[PDB]
Order: C-alpha cells, then sequence, then structure tokens
C-alpha cells in the first residue's frame, strides 16, 4: 500500500 | 473476487475498504448506508478462535476508493471510528449465525460522484427479491484465486440459490438469518467472494424503483470458487431491527 | 431519500454494464 498522509 | 471483472468509476459508491493501520493492510469489504454509519460482517471485527479482537484505534475506513493500493488523492476519503457495535447474538461459538456489525464514524463523511449510500431492504424489498434465480453483485478488492491481488476493485453478478441446495452443499448448520448465491456445475458461469472481500455488499437493482438495495454481507465460504461449494451472505433485512435499534440510540 | 441512486449511474441516467444481467434475471 502507499502511505496515507 | 475470483472470476469477476474490472469495476467501472462510480460503480459501487457505497464500497468501504477496512484498512488495518498496523501493519498496513486490507482488513474487509463493508459499505456506506448513512453520512455517518458503515455495514460490515462481525466476523471481520471479532473472532475469538483466531484471536481477532479489534478496537475502534486498530483502523481506519477509506471511502470512494478505485485502486486497491493508491492514496487516491482528491478522491478517497479517510475516516476514523467512533465506535463499534457488533451484533450481542452473533454466534462465532458454533456456525456464525448473525454476522452482521456496524461502525460509527467520528465525523460525517461528505457525499461526492463516489461517496455514496446505499438503501436497506424493508419487508416489501425482501419478498421481491429475495427469489433463486434471482441475480445480485458482489463488489471487493480480495483475493483474484483461492491459492494473486487486484489492482483495482473487482465486481460478479451471482444468482441466488434454492435453500435445500445450499444445504445440501455443506455440512454446517444453515440458519433462516443466512442465504447462498453463485453458479452450480452444470450452469457454465463461475464467480464468487474470496479472502479481503468478506464484510461487504451482495447489493440488487430493484426493478420497481431502481434504486440499489444490500441484501446481503459477504459471510463466509468453503474455499472460493469451488464447483458444488456457495458463498454464504448474512440477511440484511432479517436483521434489520437490530440495526435501526443501534442507530436509534446512538 | 437519495439513497442508492448513483451520481454516475441512475442520477444522470447512464447504465452500467451489467446491471442489465440483474434485470433480465427478475423474472417474475
Ligand atoms: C459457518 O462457520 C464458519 C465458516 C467458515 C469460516 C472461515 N471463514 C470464512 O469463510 C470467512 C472468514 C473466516 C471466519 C473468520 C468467519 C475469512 C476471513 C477472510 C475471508 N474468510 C471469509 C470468507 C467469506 C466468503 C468466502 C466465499 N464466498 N468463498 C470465503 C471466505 C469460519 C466459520
Ligand atoms: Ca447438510
Ligand atoms: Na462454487
Amino acid at each position: 500500500f502507499e502511505e496515507i498522509p | 473476487i475470483v472470476e469477476g471483472s474490472d469495476a467501472e468509476i462510480g460503480m459501487s459508491p457505497w464500497q468501504v475498504m477496512l484498512f488495518r493501520k498496523s501493519p498496513q493492510e486490507l482488513l474487509c469489504g463493508a459499505s456506506l448506508i448513512s453520512d455517518r454509519w458503515v455495514l460490515t460482517a462481525a466476523h471481520c471485527l471479532l473472532y475469538p478462535p483466531w484471536d481477532k479482537n479489534f478496537t475502534e484505534n486498530d483502523l481506519l475506513v477509506r471511502i470512494g476508493k478505485h485502486s486497491r493500493t493508491r492514496y487516491e488523492r482528491n478522491i478517497e476519503k479517510i475516516s476514523m471510528l467512533e465506535k463499534i457495535y457488533i451484533h450481542p447474538r452473533y454466534n462465532w461459538r458454533e456456525n456464525l449465525d448473525r454476522d452482521i456489525a456496524l461502525m460509527k464514524l467520528k465525523k460525517p463523511v461528505a457525499f461526492s460522484d463516489y461517496i455514496h449510500p446505499v438503501c436497506l431492504p424493508d419487508r416489501e424489498t425482501a419478498a421481491s427479491l429475495l427469489q433463486a434465480g434471482y441475480k445480485g453483485r458482489v463488489t471487493g478488492w480480495g483475493n483474484l484465486k483461492e491459492t494473486g491481488q487486484p489492482s483495482v476493485l473487482q465486481v460478479v453478478n451471482l444468482p441466488i440459490v434454492e435453500r435445500p441446495v445450499c444445504k445440501d452443499s455443506t455440512r454446517i448448520r444453515i440458519t433462516d438469518n443466512m442465504f447462498c448465491a453463485g453458479y452450480k456445475p452444470d450452469e457454465g458461469k463461475r464467480g464468487d467472494a474470496c479472502e479481503g472481500d468478506s464484510g461487504g455488499p451482495f447489493v440488487m437493482k430493484s426493478p420497481f424503483n431502481n434504486r440499489w438495495y444490500q441484501m446481503g454481507i459477504v459471510s463466509w465460504g468453503e474455499g472460493c470458487d469451488r464447483d458444488g461449494k456457495y458463498g454464504f451472505y448474512t440477511h440484511v433485512f432479517r436483521l434489520k431491527k437490530w440495526i435501526q435499534k443501534v442507530i436509534d440510540q446512538f | 431519500a437519495d439513497c442508492g441512486l448513483r451520481p454516475l449511474f441512475e442520477k444522470k441516467s447512464l447504465e452500467d454494464k451489467t446491471e442489465r444481467e440483474l434485470l433480465e434475471s427478475y423474472i417474475d
């Protein structure tokens, strides 16, 4: 998963 | 979803991803039923045989998503949980009876092209639509095969199966709070939910008022897309008195 | 009041690629 801000 | 296809943009705007914070992973599907309430399977939050017992702080709700792994900037919304409500008679000890849970969000989510609530059926909706042969729709970011993972949300349409056929396919005791769906060996077509999809919605489009209704929740199965087996779903209408009681009280 | 009506489909009177399959199964 791409990191969440 | 096994033997499904890529969803269209905005095809399932009620679709919710339940996302574990640490480590980062897909936990389950779920659905948006109002600006503040999310519906899922109880087994997504509580299953003591596998030491599963999530608290509100363990997970996040991601809404309006299409891509499985990407952070969909300016599109998806990320929400925190205020409180989890598990059906008090959820039977994880025997046969997973009443496999249903609610999550109240810390703040209401704004609706958009990509984010919009599904309807819940009433008695008449359930009587009209919950018939053997009638097809509903299952969506999720789960496994593509029993034994990888999709780039985008997957969709499959599946027929409701006669209760005797559901009963005869399994050694498990089936209750009135469950139904099963899927194609038979002789039908040639295929498709099922799988790991990652559970908790997600089984929906039907009423031909009387052209609205989508969530008739089922992805509950349990034996493998995924096996010949002679069917996916089992929580019967949403049968549990609606509980849903209403929780929303009315809290 | 607006539940179950999709902004990108029912709201603008567009159909998705497989919703007809569902309608065709509702034979009563
Ligand atoms: C009726 O009694 C039971 C039947 C099956 C199971 C095993 N389980 C399932 O089938 C679902 C659940 C697990 C548990 C945690 C519910 C896990 C968590 C991730 C996915 N998996 C669920 C699951 C749900 C649907 C299908 C399917 N339609 N093939 C296959 C699996 C456990 C109890
Ligand atoms: Ca049996
Ligand atoms: Na099957």
